[PDB]
RNA sequence: GAACGCACAUUGCGCCCGCCGGUAUUCCGGCGGGCAUGCCUGUUCGAGCGUCAUUUCAACCAUCAAGCCCUGGGCUUGUGUUGGGGACCCGCGGCUGCUCGCGGGCCCUGAAAAGCAGUGGCGGGCUCGCUGGCGGGUGCCAGCCGUAAAACCC
RNA sequence: AAGCUCCUUCGACGAGUCGAGUAGUUUGGGAAUGCUGCUCAAAAUGGGAGGUAAAUUUCUUCUAAAGCUAAAUACCGGCCA
RNA sequence: UUGACCUCGGAUCAGGUAGGAGGACCCGCUGAACUUAAGCAUAUCAAUAAGCGGAGGAAAAGAAACCAACAGGGAUUGCCCUAGUAACGGCGAGUGAAGCGGCAACAGCUCAAAUUUGAAAGCUGGCUUCGGCCCGCGUUGUAAUUUGGAGAGGAUGCUUU
């Protein structure tokens, strides 16, 4: 219904709707907190198909990061920085995704949402309860997210020779002398 | 301020009122109830705000203008036109002795020289009525229930009753009597 | 002199914002509310169509359940929810749309005047989606529709329709179109 | 909390559960029952039953005077008659 | 000790709920259970020149009564209608007459609408005259009647 | 509740993301090998990557920007043998 | 005056959760210098050591915006050869893959973009006589159906629990 209208909208983010709502948005974001508890998203359509539900244990958190270089650049994304600051406030919970929401002269704002994996709501549902599982813990800190999965080239084909199953494994796979027993 | 809702409605119920009023002055006004005199009690409820001028001329010959007012009303050809000219605003039927003994024994006050005081002594009704035959307060009780020729000065002589606003609890023949129970 | 909580002041300062920018007309455009006396008509007749409680739900099925163990129309009642409101735009099956304004991601309700507007389907913008959530008995609303009544009211939907097409689209014709706020002065 | 909860749903419009809400407060001009559960504080108070006629000379009294008395907000009907009886 | 009521280099110093002993409801000592931070769900309490709703636009005639006649079938009284327009058919009152009234039959229209308003009185109201009483005018009457006079009012 | 078949009915696929310019970093890898920071900022018979001198970009092969998943693999640490 | 909604707070309220350790192996971030080139700075060392953050019995990766140019292959991982080849380089020091082929192991799936709309059909808590009762979350979307080498809806006739 309506999100197909909102994903077509969030395609034009310099048209006068869009440019008026994400000034005065971005005016309030900067008079709050650092990373601050948000209600609801501000973006329902990218936070609903990146996996969000309107059910308890989810959690929509903002997040500020001042924006530029480190000529020295950070090779770590601002949005990686972001899920990384909220993980820490939010300690009990598990970063599932995030978005980008706004941005300013000097700061790129983030929404970061997370899941309780100690809800009940969430350990009784199979489509969510994969991250109760203690190999999650703390996904935004192991590039596990999609920005980690971007930033160590985790992708199929010839440009991707290197990283594709992880660059510091295929460096020690390509530097190990094997010595067979018959040689 | 006043909205033109409220004019359009109130024009309707004196319009309906008019009508209904010259509908029961024109039809001749026989009640199926036997010629016999009866007692019914009459409690006057909320309803229309505008009061047309026979129906007021009515209640105030039966003195029920302020609120929740209640009077015992014989029941012969003329009082049954008068309380069928406006039955809209009251509520009547036959009480019991129960209903009439503690209305009178809770709420039971007096109207002399034009000023109403509680009944205190039976000295009091005594000063206040004298010779007519009453000499107590239940002497007053059966008189109101067994019917007799004292009804109109002790009438008189008795203010209409303040009865406590209920919180929830046509013609009716015995509902009254919950009714009374609850309006006290 | 004294100070302010800092809520309390973003909450004045986003008033004063939001109504002295230069609003664009798709946002402009709800500021714009029915009177008093066309919600009031259109809340009777949606109060007549209310959907039913939980309560209620259960003791109905209850009373078949009792009956089978011991023959029904088509239930009209209110529509809502927002993607079922639009798909009911979208399809010509909505007969009247009253649509809250004060939906805080505002993006979730710009388009559906123009959408109503391009389907035909006739709307209005109603001050309050607590009082639509109240109608359906939920906290909120951000949409709500009607699509077709009962036979005994048709009539009075019809006029109500009329009533709004009549009260609230034409004074809403030319200023729907034009930048709203601005400090000229 | 239930008393916010019945001027809610008179609020809210909701008749049907405004009429749950006041059959669940068990409000007492409908029924004639004291509105609270006063077992414990009695049992508390009074261990043996020669207190109980100790006070029951005053609160006989009470209600005596109070089924000759009428009713008004504060005091309804339903209770009278109770006490009455 | 991550170290968690406060300090910590002292077997020290506080708050809430209870107990025991020694002169003991008042004094002292000891004991039992609790009192860290961030965050999630729920509960409860509280703020906001953030925000909405709050002056019935409802129902209410008889869902059948009363009286007749041959006690088995009916009869009689119960006066209850939105406003317009039309390239028609009449009837009856009026007018010297055209025509105008009252009543029908045939259509059309969203509970639609752009001057055309004229028939005589009785009462009450307002107004102005004469010495409470007597007389007339009135685009006043959310008051009656139909020209003859009432009803109503007090 | 479920699978299949048929068709005068339909068939929604991820945006400050691709991409362009530029500065670092990295790679055997200027279709920048990948990544990141800054500026600008998309599409819908679309988009990505390849093949081809072959007569014009003909053809081939897949669907990015959401997510889960055992086994074969590693192992100076833990419980043992 | 009263009651909703929204937003921001308090509570020694109820139920939970995180911190530290270990760190051989694993996932990230950050990051040298000696040395070689018989000097040395590009390069090498080395995307190593040290430092910081985060898991498990494995981790990571993973069901193609892939490889290929074929008579085609068909998620990921690892072994063998490919191959010291291609490619890059004070073209010196040197650095240095991948497709195919043989093998080990093999397993596929869940969402978002749809109106359940003839019925929020969904879920967390509290009370329990444990059987079913309340408050709340949620329509700014919780169940079912569907996931593009697909699918839906009707019709249809078999076959399944």
């Amino acid at each position: 219904g309506a999100l197909k209208y909102l994903e077509e909208l969030s395609k034009k983010k310099q048209s006068d709707v869009v440019r008026f709502l994400l000034r005065v948005r971005c005016w309030e974001y900067r008079q709050l907190n650092v990373i601050h508890r948000a209600s609801r998203p501000s973006r329902p359509d990218k936070a609903r198909r990146l996996g969000y539900k309107a059910k308890q244990g989810y959690v929509i958190y903002r997040v500020r990061v001042r924006r530029g270089g480190r000529q020295l650049k950070y090779q770590r994304s601002l949005r990686a920085t972001a899920e990384e600051r909220v993980g820490r406030r939010c300690s009990n919970l598990r970063v599932l995704n995030s978005y980008w929401v706004n941005q300013d002269s000097t700061y790129k704002y983030y929404e970061v949402i997370l899941v309780d994996p100690n809800h009940k709501a969430i350990r009784r549902d199979p489509r969510i309860n994969w991250i109760c599982n203690p190999v999650h813990k703390h996904r935004e800190c192991r590039g596990l997210t999609s920005t980690g999965k971007k930033s160590r080239g985790l992708n199929k084909g010839h440009r991707f020779n290197k990283t594709r199953a992880g660059r510091r494994k295929t460096w020690k796979r390509h530097n190990t002398l094997s010595l067979w027993r018959y040689r | 301020f006043k909205r033109a809702e409220k004019y359009v409605k109130e024009y309707r119920e004196q319009e309906r009122e008019k009508i209904r009023l010259a509908r029961i002055a024109k039809q001749q006004g026989s009640f199926h109830i036997p010629a016999e005199a009866k007692l019914v009690f009459v409690i006057r409820i909320k309803g229309i705000n505008k009061i047309p001028p026979k129906p007021r001329k009515i209640l105030q010959l039966l003195r029920l203008r302020q609120i929740n007012n209640g009077v015992f009303v014989k029941v012969t050809k003329a009082t049954a036109e008068m309380i069928k000219i406006v039955e809209p605003w009251v509520a009547y039927g036959y009480p019991n002795l129960k209903s009439v003994r503690e209305l009178i024994y809770k709420r039971g006050y007096g109207k002399v020289n034009g000023q109403r005081i509680p009944l205190t002594d039976n000295a009091i009704i005594e000063e206040n009525l004298g010779k007519y035959g009453i000499i107590c307060i239940e002497d007053l009780i059966h008189e109101i229930f067994t019917v007799g020729p004292n009804f109109k000065q002790a009438a008189n002589f008795l203010w209409p009753f303040k009865l406590s606003n209920p919180n929830g609890g046509g013609n009716r023949e015995e509902h009254i009597n919950a009714l009374i129970r609850a309006m006290n | 002199m004294v100070k302010w909580p800092e809520y309390i002041r973003l909450q004045r300062q986003k008033k004063i914002l939001r109504m002295r920018l230069k609003v664009p007309p798709a946002i402009a455009q709800f500021q714009y509310t029915l009177d008093k006396n066309l919600a009031a008509q259109a809340f009777k007749l949606l109060n007549k169509y209310r959907p039913e409680t939980k309560q209620e739900k259960k003791e109905r099925l209850l009373r078949e359940a009792t009956a089978i163990k011991e023959v029904s129309k088509k239930p009209y009642t209110v529509k809502y929810g927002l993607n079922h409101v639009v798909g009911l735009i979208e399809n010509k099956k909505a007969s009247l749309v009253l649509i809250a304004n004060d939906v805080d991601p505002i993006e979730l309700v710009v388009f559906l005047p123009a959408l109503c507007r391009k389907m035909g389907i006739p709307y209005a913008i109603i001050k309050g989606k607590a009082r639509l959530g109240t109608l359906v008995h939920k906290k909120t609303a951000a949409v709500v529709a009607i699509t077709e009544v009962r036979s005994e009211d048709k009539n009075e939907l019809a006029k109500l329709i009329s009533a709004v097409k009549e009260g609230y689209l034409e004074k809403v014709e030319d200023t729907r179109k034009r930048w709203g706020g601005g400090i000229m002065g | 909390a239930l008393e916010k909860k019945i001027s809610r749903a008179l609020g809210r419009g909701d008749v049907s559960n405004a009429a749950r809400l006041e059959r669940n407060a068990n409000l007492p001009e409908k029924t004639g029952k004291p509105r609270y559960t006063l077992n414990h504080i009695i049992r508390e108070r009074y261990p043996t039953f020669q207190d109980a006629l100790r006070d029951l000379d005053d609160c006989l009294s009470m209600l005596f005077l109070f089924a000759n008395l009428p009713s008004t907000t504060a005091v309804p009907a339903k209770m009278i008659a109770r006490c009455e009886r």
